[PDB]
RNA sequence: GAGCUACCUAAAAACAAUUUUAUGAAUCAACUCGUCUAUGUGGCAAAAUAGUGAGAAGAUUUUUAGGUAGAGGUGAAAAGCCU
RNA sequence: UCUCCAGGCAUACGCGUAUAACAACUCGGAUAACCAUUGUUAGUUAAUCAGACUAUAGGCAAUAAUCACACUAUAAAUCACCUAUAACUUCUCUGUUAACCCAACACCGGAAUGCCUAAAGGAAAGAUCCAAAAAGAUAAAAGGAACUCGGCAAACAAGAACC
C-alpha cells in the first residue's frame, strides 16, 4: 500500500549516539562546561527544561487524552460548512420530520388580498435590486460579498415599513449573528448542532400552528427513508471533546422569547466556496430544527414526549439572486426511535427574483441590444417573501 | 497631488484648520427657529441598550480590544433602525426614506494657492487641493430637500480663521489617486438629498485617553472637527449632482444634519451650504460665507446594572427625536 | 557601481528593509499586527527636589583642591566594618557564620540591586 | 541613558528607573515658519519621542501635548586633501506642541 | 520652564561671562551620594544651556561668549560620573569579589584569533536557542596557515622600529 | 545592440551574492575573507 | 562569476479600434523585433540616427525573486551563448 | 507681453544631499549670462500612505474564470469553518528632499505599472554673410526605364500573372 509522503521531506532521523556512552562505568567529557558547541568533544544529554512559572505567549496545550471533558464516545457536528452528500434526504432522516411541498395555505392567501399590497410595490423592488448590484458603489460591479447582505437589509426595511397600517408589529425586533445549538440522540448516534444566523427576527407572541393534531397523527403511517450503503453521518464531525449545551441566541429574560424568521446568506464570491441550492436547504432545517427544539427543552426541560403545543419557525435563505422559504412545525421531542409522530416541513425551492443584470449597455454594431437594469424581473417572489414577513400578525 | 483630510483626527486644533479650507462659520447653539408617548420610546430605546449588552449570545471577539469598539457599534445601529421605525408614523417621510450602513462619502474642492519651491518647476503657481473620504457609521437619505435654517445671503460679523502656516505643519499629507464625489450613491438614484447622518468615534479619541495626553482641552474640538468636514462634504456632493459647481454657484441653500457620538455622550450638529467659489479666481468678490452650529456633549445613560439602565436622560432623547422629525416642506 | 565603504542604513535599500537606529523597545507585538505598550518597559527619570540646595556648578578659585586618593576596597573596609568588629572581639562576641550581622550578603539573589550580573543601568 | 544595558523584562517585574541621565539636548530656531505652541529640538539619536516628553515635563516642569521625530541624513560629499570623503553625522530632530 | 535652556537676560549681547572652576574629583569625594545626586542634575541645566548657544552662535554666525565655559562643566561631570564608579567598583569587591560587572569570557573565533566575549540577557538557556547555536567559537585547521603569516607579520614591523631608534641615537649623538 | 551596460543593480541580489553571510557560508569563501585580512583591505565585504 | 546572455522554477502583469468568426484568422496602433537604402566611421552611439519594413490573443511580450559553472553548464545546432 | 513646439504628473526599483537661501568667481558646465561648481547655514514631522509585527493541540474539504445568467467548451484552472486550552485594554520603532538611475560625459541610447493628452511641460537661431564641394527637403517644359550588374533610389504608382 503507497505510503503518502517522501522520506527526503520527512524530519531526519537524530544522531546516533557516541560510543563512548556504551561503555559501563565511564564518565564522558562533554563541552557542557564550555557552554558552546565544538565538533571534537562528546555531545551532552540535558534533562526536560521547566521555566518555572508560566508565560501566556508560550502556552502549550495538554494531549486530548488529558482533557477534562475528553469522552470516549462520539458525538457528530454539524456546522455552516458542513455540505450533506445526500441533500434533503439525509437532513429529514436525522429530524425525524416530513416533507410537504409548497408553502401552507394560510400563509400563501395572506397576500392574495389586494388590501397588503404595498404602494408602488414593483417599482420600489426594482429600485432595491438596481442600488444593491449598480448604485451603491464607487466601483463599476460591485462583488458578492457585498450586494448579497445589502439586498437582504433593503427588502426587510421595505417591509418593515407596513407598521403604518397595523401597528401590532412593534412588537418584534432583529438581532444579528445570534448563535444555535441543541443536542439529541437518534437510533443511538449522539448528535449536536453547532451554528450561527445572519439576522434573527424574534416577536412577544408565538405564531399559530399550521396542523390539526388529526394530521399530526396521521403521519405515523410515514416511514423515513433510508440511503444504504451511504451512512447518515457521512460529512459530519466526529468530536471526542465535546460539552452539551443548548442555545436559543438569547439569555433567559429575553423580552421577546418567541423567534419568528432565521435568515442564512451565501456571500462568497468564488463558485466552489458556494452551497449549492439542496445542500442549502438541508442547511435551513437542521439549523430551524435546531432553534426549535431549544425552545422547546427549555419550557418543557429535558423529557422527550409529544408536544402538547407544536412549535412553528421559518427560514429564509438566498445568494442574492436565488430565494428559498422555509417553515418548519415541531410535533415531538422523542426522537430515539424512527417511528411515531413526524414533524412537518413546508419547502419553496429555486424562486427567480431576477434572471440577470447588465451593469454596462451591450453594444454590437453601434446598437444597444440589452439596456443596464434587471432582466426578466419577477414579481411573485417578492409576495412569498411579504407573506411569511406578515404572517403572526394579519 | 493633493492633501488628504480625515474628519477623525487626532491632530491639535484641527477644527479651526477645516474651517479655513472650508470658509465655514461655527456657531455655538441651535439655529434660530405633537406628544408621542415619550414614555413608549424610553422604554424601546432602553430594550436596545440591554439587548447586546446582556441578552444576546454572539462569539467573543479575538483581539480584546475591539471588544469595546464592536459594542459600542451595535447598540448605535439597534438604536437608529427602531427609532427611525418608531417614528415614521408621525413623519410620513421616513418610510420611503434609503438607511445606510458605513457607505462612502467623497468630495474634491480647490482652495488657495502658492509658488512651487523647489525642483524644475520652481516658481510655477499651483492650486491646492484636498479630498475627503469618509465612512458614516449611519445615514437618512431622502428624494425631496429640507427647508432651509436661515436666508442665503445671511451676514454675521464673526470673522473665519486665518492660519499663517502651511497645512503641513498641521500633520497633514499628499496624495495623487482617483478624485470622486459621492453622496451614498450613484446619480441614477432617485434619492439624492441628506436627512442625518449618525458618527461613531474611534476608542483612540475617547474621553478618557485625551485626558491622560494631556490635552484635556481638545475634548470637546474633537467633535466639532468631525462635522464641519463630514457634513460640507455630504452637502457639496449634493450640490454637484445638481449641478452647480464653483465657476457656477448654487442658488438655493443646502442643509442636513449630524449627531455625533463617543458612545456614551451625544452632540448634535446643523450645516448650511452657501458657497461652491472657494477657488482664488472665484472667491476675488464673494461676501457669502457657510454656517454650522454645534451642542456641547451631553451624555444618554450612565451604566448598566442587574438588567436595568441607570441614569437615562430624556432631555437628549428629546434632541434625536426633534432632528428625526423635520421634514420638507 | 555599489558603495562597499558607506554605512548600511534604513534609508537605503527596498521598501522591505528596516532596522532600527539603536532606540530601545518599549513593547511588544503580537498576533493580528497590534503592537502592545508595557508601562515598566518605559523608563522613568527619578528628579530630586532642588529647593535650598547650595551646590551650583562652578567653584570659586580660592577653594584647596586635595591630593588625589582614589578610593579602594581596603579602604571602604576599614571605615565601616572594622570598628564594629574590633569592639565584638574584645567583648568575644565574634564568630565568623555571623558575619551577615556586619553588612555581608551571601547571594545577590533576591536584591532589587544586584551587584553582579548587574540588573540596573546607570 | 545611552551606552548601556537595559535588564530584559519579563510578566511581573519591576519597574524601570534611570536615576542619572546621559541624554543631552538643545533648544534650535526654526528653519522654516512653524505654529506658534511648537517648539523644535535636537535630541540623541536613540532618544525616543516618549522620552521627550517625561524628560521636558519632569526635569522641566513644562507640559507638553504631542511629539513627532524625524531623522536627517548627513552631507557625506566633502572630500579632505588626500581625496577621502568627509561625513557629517546624521541627527534627529522633534517637534513639541 | 523654557526661559531655563537661555542665560539670564541681562547677560544676552556681551563679550565675557565670568565663571568659576570646575569640580575637582578630591572634592566631590567628601559630597554624600544624595548630594551628587542632586548635583548631577544642577549641572545637567547648565550644560543644555550651553549647548543651545553654541547653536544659536554658528547660526548667526558670531563667535560663541565665553566658550571656555562648556568644557569645565563636561569635566566637572565626568569627574561626578567615576566617584559614583569608585563607590560602586569597591562595593562590588567586598560582597561577590569579581572585577567586572558585565559576565564574559575569552574564546577562540572563527579566524583564528582570541577575542573577549561579553554575554547577553536571554529568557531561555543555551542549549535550546538554535539563533545562538549557529555561533561558532572554534577554528578549523586551514586557519592554521594564516595564524603563522600573522606572526611573521607583526615580526617584521617589530624590527624596523627598533632598527630606526638606533639609527636615530647615531644622529643625535653626533650633533651634541 | 549597444553593450556597456549589464549592471542593472538590486540591493537584495547584492547582499545575497556577495554579502557576509554568503561568504561565511562555506570554507572557500571563509579563506577570502582571511586573504582580504591579511592584505589590510578596509572592505571585506559587500 | 547566470544583475549581460541561454534554458528552467515560483509569484505577478499588459493587449485599443475595426472585420471575421469562434481562430499559432484579418486590417492596424501601443509594445516587441530588425528587411532595404542613405548618413555616420576617434561617431550622439566600442553597432547609433533618419526614413522604410515583420509580428501584434499568442510556440505572445514584460516585471520581481530563485536554480544549473569551465574535464562543466545551456542550446527550436548558429560549433550560438555563459558580464 | 509676444512668436512657435508637443509625453506630462505620480508610484516601484535605483541613486545618496545633486535639495533651499546667502556668499564667492579659483576648479567644474566643453562658451557667456546664470549656476548644476566652491564655502557656510538650513531641510523630509503619519495608529489612516509604506515597512517590520511568536498563543497552543486536534478535526475537515467532489462542483473554475470570463458583467456569470443562458452557455458550452478544453489547455481542467485562488487562510475559511468548527472542538477544547490560555490570555483579559494598546502607539513605540523605520521610510518620506532633488533638475536624480544603467551606459567613461549635462551621451540624439536603454528603462516596469496607474491616470491622463495639454489645464501639465518646453525653445530649433552667439553675431554676420549668401561663394565652391558635401548633406536634407520641395517644384519643373518636351519625352517616359533610353538609366543600371539589377526599376537601386524616387514616383500624381503602392496594382496582375507565372517559375
Ligand atoms: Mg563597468
Ligand atoms: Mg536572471
Ligand atoms: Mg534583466
Ligand atoms: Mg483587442
Ligand atoms: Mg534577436
Ligand atoms: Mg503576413
Ligand atoms: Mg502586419
Ligand atoms: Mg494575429
Ligand atoms: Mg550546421
Ligand atoms: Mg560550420
Ligand atoms: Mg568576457
Ligand atoms: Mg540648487
Ligand atoms: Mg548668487
Ligand atoms: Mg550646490
Ligand atoms: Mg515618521
Ligand atoms: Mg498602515
Ligand atoms: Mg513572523
Ligand atoms: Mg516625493
Ligand atoms: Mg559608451
Ligand atoms: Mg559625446
Ligand atoms: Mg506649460
Ligand atoms: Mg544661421
Ligand atoms: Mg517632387
Ligand atoms: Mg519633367
Ligand atoms: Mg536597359
Ligand atoms: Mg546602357
Ligand atoms: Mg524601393
Amino acid at each position: 500500500a503507497y505510503e503518502w509522503g517522501v522520506r527526503s521531506t520527512r524530519k531526519p532521523e537524530p544522531r546516533p549516539l557516541d560510543r563512548v556512552y556504551e561503555i559501563p562505568g565511564l564518565e564522558p567529557i562533554t563541552y557542557e562546561g564550555k557552554k558552546h558547541f565544538v565538533p571534537w568533544l562528546a555531545r551532552p544529554i540535558f534533562p526536560p527544561w521547566e521555566r518555572g512559572w508560566n508565560d501566556p505567549r508560550f502556552h502549550r496545550a495538554a494531549p486530548i487524552h488529558e482533557q477534562t471533558l475528553y469522552k470516549e464516545e462520539p458525538c457528530y457536528i454539524f456546522h455552516q460548512r458542513c455540505r450533506l452528500l445526500e441533500g434533503m434526504k439525509q437532513a429529514l432522516w436525522l429530524t425525524k420530520t416530513k416533507l410537504i411541498e409548497g408553502l401552507p395555505k394560510k400563509v400563501l392567501s395572506l397576500v392574495d388580498d389586494p388590501a397588503n399590497h404595498i404602494e408602488n410595490q414593483e417599482q420600489r423592488v426594482l429600485d432595491i435590486i438596481s442600488h444593491a448590484r449598480l448604485w451603491h458603489s464607487t466601483e463599476d460591479i460591485p462583488k458578492r460579498e457585498t450586494y448579497c447582505p445589502l439586498i437582504v437589509d433593503s427588502l426587510i426595511q421595505l417591509c418593515k415599513s407596513q407598521i403604518l397600517k397595523h401597528p401590532s408589529l412593534a412588537r418584534r425586533t432583529s438581532a444579528q449573528n445570534c448563535t444555535l445549538a441543541t443536542t439529541w440522540n437518534r437510533e443511538s448516534l449522539l448528535l449536536q448542532v453547532r451554528g450561527t444566523s445572519s439576522t434573527i427576527l424574534s416577536a412577544k407572541d408565538p405564531l399559530p400552528v399550521i396542523a390539526s393534531r388529526e394530521e399530526v397523527e396521521a403521519t405515523r403511517s410515514h416511514v423515513l427513508e433510508t440511503f444504504y450503503p451511504i451512512s447518515p453521518t457521512i460529512d459530519l464531525q466526529e468530536c471526542h471533546v465535546y460539552e452539551v449545551k443548548d442555545d436559543t441566541g438569547f439569555q433567559e429574560g429575553y423580552p421577546y422569547p418567541h423567534p419568528h424568521t432565521l435568515y442564512f446568506l451565501e456571500k462568497a464570491n468564488l463558485r466552489p466556496q458556494r452551497f449549492l441550492p439542496e445542500q442549502l436547504r438541508a442547511k435551513m432545517l437542521l439549523f430551524a430544527f435546531a432553534n426549535a427544539l431549544a425552545q422547546a427543552r427549555l419550557l418543557y426541560g429535558n423529557t422527550a414526549k409529544v408536544l402538547e403545543q407544536p412549535i412553528v419557525v421559518q427560514s429564509v435563505g438566498t445568494d442574492g439572486r436565488v430565494f428559498q422559504f422555509l417553515v418548519l412545525q415541531l410535533n415531538t421531542t422523542d426522537l430515539a426511535s424512527s417511528e411515531g409522530v413526524k414533524n412537518l416541513v413546508w419547502t419553496d425551492s429555486d424562486q427567480l427574483l431576477y434572471r440577470h443584470f447588465w451593469c454596462r449597455p451591450v453594444i454590437k454594431k453601434k446598437v444597444v441590444v440589452e439596456p443596464v437594469g434587471p432582466v426578466d424581473f419577477q414579481p411573485e417572489t417578492f409576495r412569498k417573501f411579504l407573506a411569511l414577513y406578515l404572517h403572526g400578525v394579519v | 497631488k493633493k492633501y488628504v483630510v480625515h474628519p477623525q483626527i487626532s491632530a491639535l486644533n484641527a477644527d479651526r484648520w477645516y474651517q479655513s479650507f472650508t470658509k465655514t462659520v461655527f456657531v455655538s447653539g441651535l439655529p434660530p427657529a405633537p406628544s408621542l408617548d415619550l414614555a413608549a420610546l424610553r422604554a424601546a430605546v432602553c430594550d436596545c441598550i440591554l439587548q447586546e449588552q446582556v441578552y444576546v449570545r454572539r462569539r467573543r471577539p479575538r483581539s480584546l480590544f475591539d471588544r469595546r469598539q464592536a459594542l459600542a457599534s451595535s447598540i448605535l445601529d439597534q438604536v437608529v433602525r427602531t427609532l427611525v421605525n418608531l417614528l415614521a408614523p408621525l413623519n410620513p417621510v421616513l418610510s420611503t426614506a434609503a438607511l445606510d450602513c458605513k457607505r462612502s462619502v467623497d468630495f474634491y474642492w480647490l482652495r488657495g494657492e502658492e509658488r512651487i519651491p523647489a525642483g524644475h518647476r520652481k516658481g510655477h503657481i499651483d492650486a491646492l487641493r484636498y479630498q475627503i473620504n469618509d465612512k458614516p457609521h449611519n445615514q437618512i437619505r431622502i428624494s425631496k430637500q429640507l427647508p432651509e435654517f436661515v436666508p442665503l445671503d445671511y451676514s454675521i460679523p464673526t470673522e473665519i480663521p486665518v492660519m499663517k502656516c502651511k497645512p503641513d505643519k498641521l500633520p497633514l499629507f499628499r496624495r495623487q489617486y482617483e478624485n470622486s464625489i459621492f453622496t451614498g450613491s450613484k446619480t441614477a438614484d432617485p434619492c439624492c438629498y441628506g436627512h442625518t447622518q449618525f458618527h461613531l468615534i474611534p476608542d483612540r479619541l475617547k474621553r478618557e485617553r485625551l485626558i491622560r495626553q494631556n490635552q484635556a482641552e481638545q475634548v470637546e474640538a474633537v467633535f466639532r472637527a468631525n462635522a464641519i468636514a463630514s457634513l460640507f462634504a455630504w452637502t457639496g456632493a449634493q450640490a454637484m449632482y445638481q449641478g452647480f459647481w464653483s465657476e457656477a454657484d448654487v442658488t438655493r441653500p443646502f442643509v442636513s444634519q449630524a449627531v455625533i457620538t463617543d458612545g456614551k455622550y451625544f452632540s448634535f450638529f446643523c450645516y448650511q451650504l452657501n458657497t461652491l467659489a472657494l477657488t482664488v479666481q472665484a472667491d476675488q468678490n464673494n461676501p457669502r460665507k457657510n454656517l454650522c452650529w454645534g451642542s456641547q456633549s451631553q451624555p444618554l445613560y450612565e451604566t448598566v446594572e442587574d438588567n436595568d439602565v441607570k441614569g437615562f436622560d430624556d432631555g437628549t432623547l428629546l434632541q434625536i427625536v426633534h432632528f428625526l422629525l423635520n421634514k420638507p416642506r | 557601481g555599489a558603495d562597499r565603504m558607506s554605512k548600511w542604513t534604513s534609508k537605503r535599500g527596498p521598501r522591505t528593509f528596516t532596522k532600527s537606529r539603536g532606540a530601545k523597545k518599549t513593547g511588544i507585538y503580537t498576533s493580528d499586527r497590534k503592537f502592545v505598550q508595557i508601562k515598566e518597559m518605559v523608563p522613568e527619570f527619578v528628579v530630586p527636589d532642588l529647593t535650598g540646595f547650595k551646590l551650583k556648578p562652578y567653584v570659586n578659585y580660592r577653594a584647596p583642591a586635595g591630593i588625589d586618593t582614589p578610593l579602594t576596597a581596603k579602604a571602604l573596609f576599614q571605615e565601616t566594618v572594622a570598628p564594629a568588629i574590633e569592639k565584638d572581639f574584645k567583648e568575644g562576641t565574634f564568630d565568623a557564620n555571623n558575619l551577615e550581622k556586619y553588612g555581608f550578603e551571601p547571594t545577590q539573589e533576591g536584591k532589587l540591586f544586584q551587584l553582579y550580573p548587574k540588573n540596573f543601568p546607570r | 541613558a545611552r551606552n548601556v544595558l537595559y535588564p530584559l523584562y519579563q510578566l511581573g517585574g519591576p519597574q524601570l528607573r534611570v536615576f542619572r541621565t546621559n541624554f543631552f539636548i538643545q533648544l534650535v530656531r526654526p528653519g522654516t515658519a512653524q505654529p506658534e505652541d511648537t517648539v523644535q529640538f535636537r535630541i540623541p539619536m536613540e532618544m525616543t519621542r516618549v522620552d521627550l516628553r517625561n524628560y521636558l515635563e519632569q526635569i522641566y516642569n513644562v507640559p507638553v501635548a504631542a511629539v513627532r521625530t524625524r531623522v536627517q541624513h548627513g552631507s557625506n560629499r566633502r572630500r579632505d586633501h588626500k581625496n577621502v570623503r568627509i561625513k557629517k553625522p546624521d541627527y534627529k530632530v522633534a517637534y513639541v506642541q | 520652564g523654557l526661559e531655563e535652556f537661555f542665560d539670564d537676560p541681562k547677560n544676552w549681547g556681551e563679550e565675557k561671562v565670568k565663571s568659576g572652576a570646575s569640580w575637582t574629583c578630591q572634592q566631590l569625594r567628601n559630597k554624600s551620594n544624595e548630594d551628587l545626586h542632586k548635583l548631577w542634575y544642577v549641572l545637567l541645566k547648565e550644560r543644555n544651556m550651553l549647548l543651545t548657544l553654541e547653536q544659536e552662535a554658528k547660526r548667526q554666525r558670531l563667535p560663541m561668549p565665553s566658550p571656555e565655559r562648556l568644557e569645565k562643566v563636561v569635566d566637572s561631570m565626568d569627574n561626578v560620573d567615576k566617584v559614583v564608579q569608585e563607590r560602586e567598583d569597591a562595593l562590588r569587591l567586598l560582597q561577590t569579589g569579581q572585577e567586572k560587572p558585565r559576565p564574559g569570557a575569552w574564546r577562540r573565533d572563527i579566524f583564528g584569533r582570541i577575542v573577549w566575549h561579553k554575554f547577553k540577557q536571554w529568557p531561555i538557556p543555551w542549549y535550546l536557542n538554535k539563533r545562538y547555536n549557529r555561533r561558532r567559537f572554534f577554528a578549523m585547521p586551514y586557519v592554521d596557515r594564516f595564524i603563522r603569516l600573522r606572526i611573521e607579520k607583526h615580526a617584521r614591523i617589530e624590527a624596523r622600529k627598533r632598527s630606526l631608534q638606533k639609527k636615530k641615537e647615531k644622529i643625535l649623538h653626533a650633533k651634541f | 545592440r549597444a553593450r556597456g551596460n549589464e549592471y542593472q543593480p538590486s540591493n537584495i541580489k547584492r547582499k545575497h551574492k556577495h554579502g557576509w553571510v554568503r561568504r561565511l557560508s562555506t570554507p572557500a569563501g571563509v579563506q577570502v575573507i582571511l586573504r582580504r585580512m591579511l592584505k589590510g583591505r578596509k572592505s571585506l565585504s559587500h
